């Protein structure tokens, strides 16, 4: 009871420092022997599940937010009940267990509801919207030939729930918090086709990363308008946007994302027709890929410039980048690109 | 069938910047044990207790400098900062207050502690007579009584610190919980990680109570590496002062711990216990106060040594 | 604004959640001398600076940040900060002793929970005022009633009248441990303004909450209360059983002092019912842990109440001694007030044989 | 005149135990900061610190499908395709956790696809050299996510504005390389590629403040448990820093000192013997 006390007291000490396998462990140590106190033994469970969540358990994270759950029910704790019912939505939702989770979260969204509690509201509304865009975004990848009628469903309801929550956001004036779910509603948009409202959206996540400075929520409202912008055909956008993705992409020293920005400009340059200008992008690619030994992005970096090569006409730069390409795709062992450089070295 | 372009598009299609965000929320145990005794409070109290004792410190050393002449003030400026010097001298004394179960068998040590307590009540209600009454006010047993409150305050937290100790380095001494083992040394290790020497200072606290053998036991007589380590990485903190030192050396501390470092150069029982047994021996050599000369040669060969095999 | 201000802040966050709020402190004030642009986080800085500065014991720089922190909010339309500041401004002026003002950010609060809808912040608010209203109350009691009653009778009325709509609006929500706190606070109050019967009632009802959660801290609290209540009433049968109780927690808890007090009260309670040999028992409890910690005022206590337990019985030869002991212990301690001249009367008055 | 009971009673007045008076509520740091904003040198500590607990658990994994598919463990072999199954959801489960806290990787998942061909079609020796392939694969993978994420850490060490950010950022690699782990877990590597020894170095020489020094020569001593990091550091020539550290000058003291003479025993440990003589200089 006591000791118990002690126990479960260093290990969220331990927690709170990181070392969570060791608070799992004084946690474990502290119900060996203890309490008595309900409320205590409530906390070492919740304490339980976010320790697990964090380890990667899911199994026991799930099942000591079960318990947790059924001791804030047991205790009529309505807030408890609240935040026990959330963070079991979480790990359900990381689980794949998206019907459940969204029973969770919609629980959560009640009471919060009930107490009057708008923060504890606006969470749930954001996690109800997390649930359905990754189920929408999970059952995409179950059968990627073609967005079902079941993942236009799911992203329906997430944008259904984003927007809610961001009309409660608007309500209370937390700027920060309606950029995140312009964020994720410009993503959903996107991922459910309508091109446009994911750039109006995108459009205001930008706004807010400006009126915070911001600058990698600035170059994500970039990449995400400059993708928004390709896939509307609307190309100088796309290449005005991926300019700017570039420039904050150089400007706060990310390597990777200026390799990945260097070869969106290089294919949208490609797709302008300006084969001349797009070879310039593709090499600087190609610089920063081989720069931080990227065999894939190397590949790809190939690929990309043999064919662009190609588009200009000087086959003698195309045909070695066709060689450089196959032996790549070798490399690392493609079954793919190993055929389509063996296709593109004699045709 | 292939192709780059379109290839990237293709998968460009899912692809999207997320606003990733933690939205997990978090129940505190602490807060179900605030709506007696246990070790966790006593050193939560020693560190209110320390920080607050700081802060009083900078109070008296300033209405001291100012008193003095040490410090360019005006007068009223000099009588305001007593004053409010005062004020936060009451209310710490009021935090000083009730703490009975502290003084367990230590009979001794509460008629001293309640003696210069009621001493610093008294004292500060004349020199608060003193400011707030009387026409010529006398600044130098103005002086005088600030000083004479800061004596009194010292030697009360001197106690106070003294028995709260006690109850840590006993509660290792008489353990029954290896994790909580292991948790009261890194609360040591925690309570030690800056010495003081003013009102806060914690060294002596730690070498009345026979802190350095109660650990040099540990390190003795425990199985597991880990809690070995641990114990030595909690006398590294100790070592500052050189009480500690002497009552290291006087246990056979440092044979101890050279001992660690061989059994005829075996391989077992390492190795992070390794890396805080030269830790030790590390803090232990940094002083070094102001005497030997072999001592000196000695590290002075070793630092040479290095010097030849790194470059 | 920038990242420096907002890491500074984070780190002083840290600190101060990990003790020393000292160098917390530090870095909340580096921050603010930083980029500052996002009012949410400033205000943030503010409010974290004013509970760093309530913990170091600087309970006017405390009330100047959490002001501060107030105006921020206030500025920026944030109604729930805007309560949340109010909140605890009204908690530091109410440790501060400026009982009215206190009660001004507590009551805006309130008001402002109102409007919001949040039940629990209004909860949390009618709770707050209550115990703005019952320290006030405490407080003139202690140094400054007058005629009649007559201010802290309104004022512990006042702290009464939260606290019952504090416990109301907690039974309507559901919140069974609130009610807890609820009670026994009420309890309390009702306890120091006059109405013992009442007191009974609601640390009853925190007694029995107390034990569905399991909580024996609050068991505990609950059974001393009765007692002390149960003897104001005349009931001594119950406060011995609740002080009985009481004292079996405090064994079980390891509370040496409650221990030491419980025991003290049990002879006393004893010695009402004039059952001398047991209440002789149980002060020479009290006695043993008094002179084991070195409670000289207790043991002086017991000394005196053991002295009188023990001419009650007939054991006169041994009242005398014990007697003798308190007029020394009185002399040590600079007792004249009665002590010295009390145990003077008591040693004369008996000795018989001169 | 007084009775005992009476004054009893009469102070119990007063008397009697109050719930929570003092309230008090926090307003969060915390989350303002990590819904409003994009940190990067606190929150990257955070999720390697969570990598690195994870990684763990992984490795331990690995190592009980090795004594399966070794004939230590093994009680039956259906029962090891099952585990292997665990294994491969486990370690995706560890990719989608990556890519969720925003980490992108590249994975050309080679020895995976010879595993899952293998696993998927069906001698256990066969599959054993498939389980350490995917073991040292995942190995390289992760010691490369660990670089890209303390290069961070390290680039936000030698471009620090604040002195007091400074002795953060400087400490945070202290509280990272507390315990180096052999294993998945490994950091060392990380700080070795990153060159956190001469940027260390930089700021024990460069900057004006003791304590600044002294507490980049903690850092210095916990990275001093790899011997790269040690040749690294003799290479920047370092010990004749510390060395200067030690030998005279008086503008510099107290903890430098002691941290310094810290690094030059946690950097001599590479063989104990002037320890002895640190004992006979201690035995009189």
């Amino acid at each position: 009871s006591s000791m118990c006390l002690e126990l479960a007291l260093e290990g969220e000490r331990l927690c709170k420092a990181g070392d969570c396998r060791a608070g799992v462990a004084f946690f474990q140590a502290a119900i060996q022997a203890g309490t008595e106190d309900l409320r205590t033994l409530s906390a070492i469970y919740s304490q339980l599940g976010n320790a697990y969540f964090y380890l990667g358990d899911y199994n026991k994270a799930m099942q000591y937010h079960k318990h947790d759950l059924t001791l804030a029910k047991s205790m009529n704790d309505r807030l408890g009940e609240a935040k026990s019912s959330g963070n079991l939505g979480n790990t359900l939702k990381v689980m794949g267990r998206f019907d459940e989770a969204a029973i969770c979260c919609e629980r959560h969204l009640t009471l919060a509801r009930q107490l009057g509690d708008r923060l504890s509201e606006g969470r749930a509304l954001y996690n109800l919207g997390n649930v359905y865009h990754a189920k929408g975004k999970h059952l995409g990848q179950r059968n990627p030939g073609k967005f079902g009628d079941d993942v236009k469903e799911a992203l329906t309801r997430a944008v259904e729930f984003y927007q809610e929550n961001l009309k409660l956001m608007r309500d209370l004036g937390d700027r920060g918090a309606q950029g995140r779910a312009c964020g994720n509603l410009g993503n959903t948009y996107y991922l459910l086709g309508d091109f446009q409202a994911a750039i109006e959206h995108h459009q205001e996540r930008l706004r807010i990363a400006r009126e915070f400075g911001d600058r990698a929520a600035e170059r994500r409202a970039n990449s995400n308008l400059g993708n928004s912008h390709i896939f509307l055909g609307q190309f100088e956008d796309a290449a005005e946007h991926y300019k700017r993705t570039l420039a904050l992409a150089v400007e706060l020293g990310e390597r990777e994302v200026e390799a990945q920005s260097c070869y969106s400009l290089g294919n949208t340059y490609t797709l302008l027709h300006e084969f001349n200008t797009a070879i310039e992008y593709h090499n600087r690619h190609l610089a920063i890929a081989q720069e931080l030994g990227d065999r894939i992005g190397e590949a790809r970096a190939c690929w990309s410039l043999g064919n662009a090569h190609s588009a200009i006409g000087g086959h003698e730069r195309a045909l070695k980048y066709a060689e450089q390409h196959l032996q790549l795709a070798k490399e690392l062992h493609d079954p793919v690109g190993e055929s389509t450089a063996r296709v593109n070295i004699s045709d | 069938h292939p192709e780059p372009v379109a290839s990237w598009m293709s998968e460009q299609r899912w692809a999207g910047e997320p606003e990733v965000m933690c939205t997990l929320q978090h129940k505190s145990i602490a807060q179900e044990a605030y709506k007696t005794i246990t070790t966790s409070a006593v050193c939560k109290l020693v560190r209110q207790l320390q920080q607050q004792a700081l802060s009083l410190q900078v109070h008296f050393e300033r209405s001291e400098r100012v008193l003095s002449g040490l410090q360019a003030s005006s007068l009223p400026e000099a009588l305001a900062g007593a004053t409010q010097l005062l004020s936060h001298l009451d209310d710490f004394t009021a935090t000083l207050e009730r703490r009975g179960v502290f003084f367990n068998d230590a009979k001794i040590e509460r008629r001293r502690y309640e003696q210069h307590l009621e001493q610093i009540r008294t004292v500060s209600k004349d020199t608060r007579y003193s400011l707030e009454r009387q026409h010529y006010i006398n600044l130098e047993s103005l002086l005088d009584d600030v000083q004479l409150l800061k004596r009194h305050t010292l030697i009360t937290l001197r106690l106070i610190f003294e028995r709260l100790v006690r109850v840590l380095v006993i509660s290792i001494e008489q353990s029954q919980c290896d994790l909580l083992l292991r948790a009261n040394i890194n609360m040591v290790a925690t309570l030690m990680n800056i010495d003081y020497d003013g009102f806060r200072s914690l060294s002596d606290a730690f070498v009345q109570n026979e802190a350095v053998r109660t650990l040099l036991v540990v390190v003795l007589d425990h199985k597991q590496s880990s809690v070995r380590a641990l114990a030595l990485r909690a006398l590294a903190t100790l070592c500052c002062a050189p009480q500690a030192i002497n009552q290291l050396g006087s246990c056979g501390g440092i044979e101890i711990v050279r001992d660690i470092l061989q059994v005829e150069s075996a391989g077992e029982r390492g190795a992070i216990e390794r890396r805080e047994a030269v830790s030790l021996l590390a803090q232990i050599t940094a002083a070094w106060h102001g005497s030997e000369h072999r001592v000196p040669g000695l590290r002075d060969c070793a630092e040479s040594l290095v010097a030849g095999l790194a470059a």
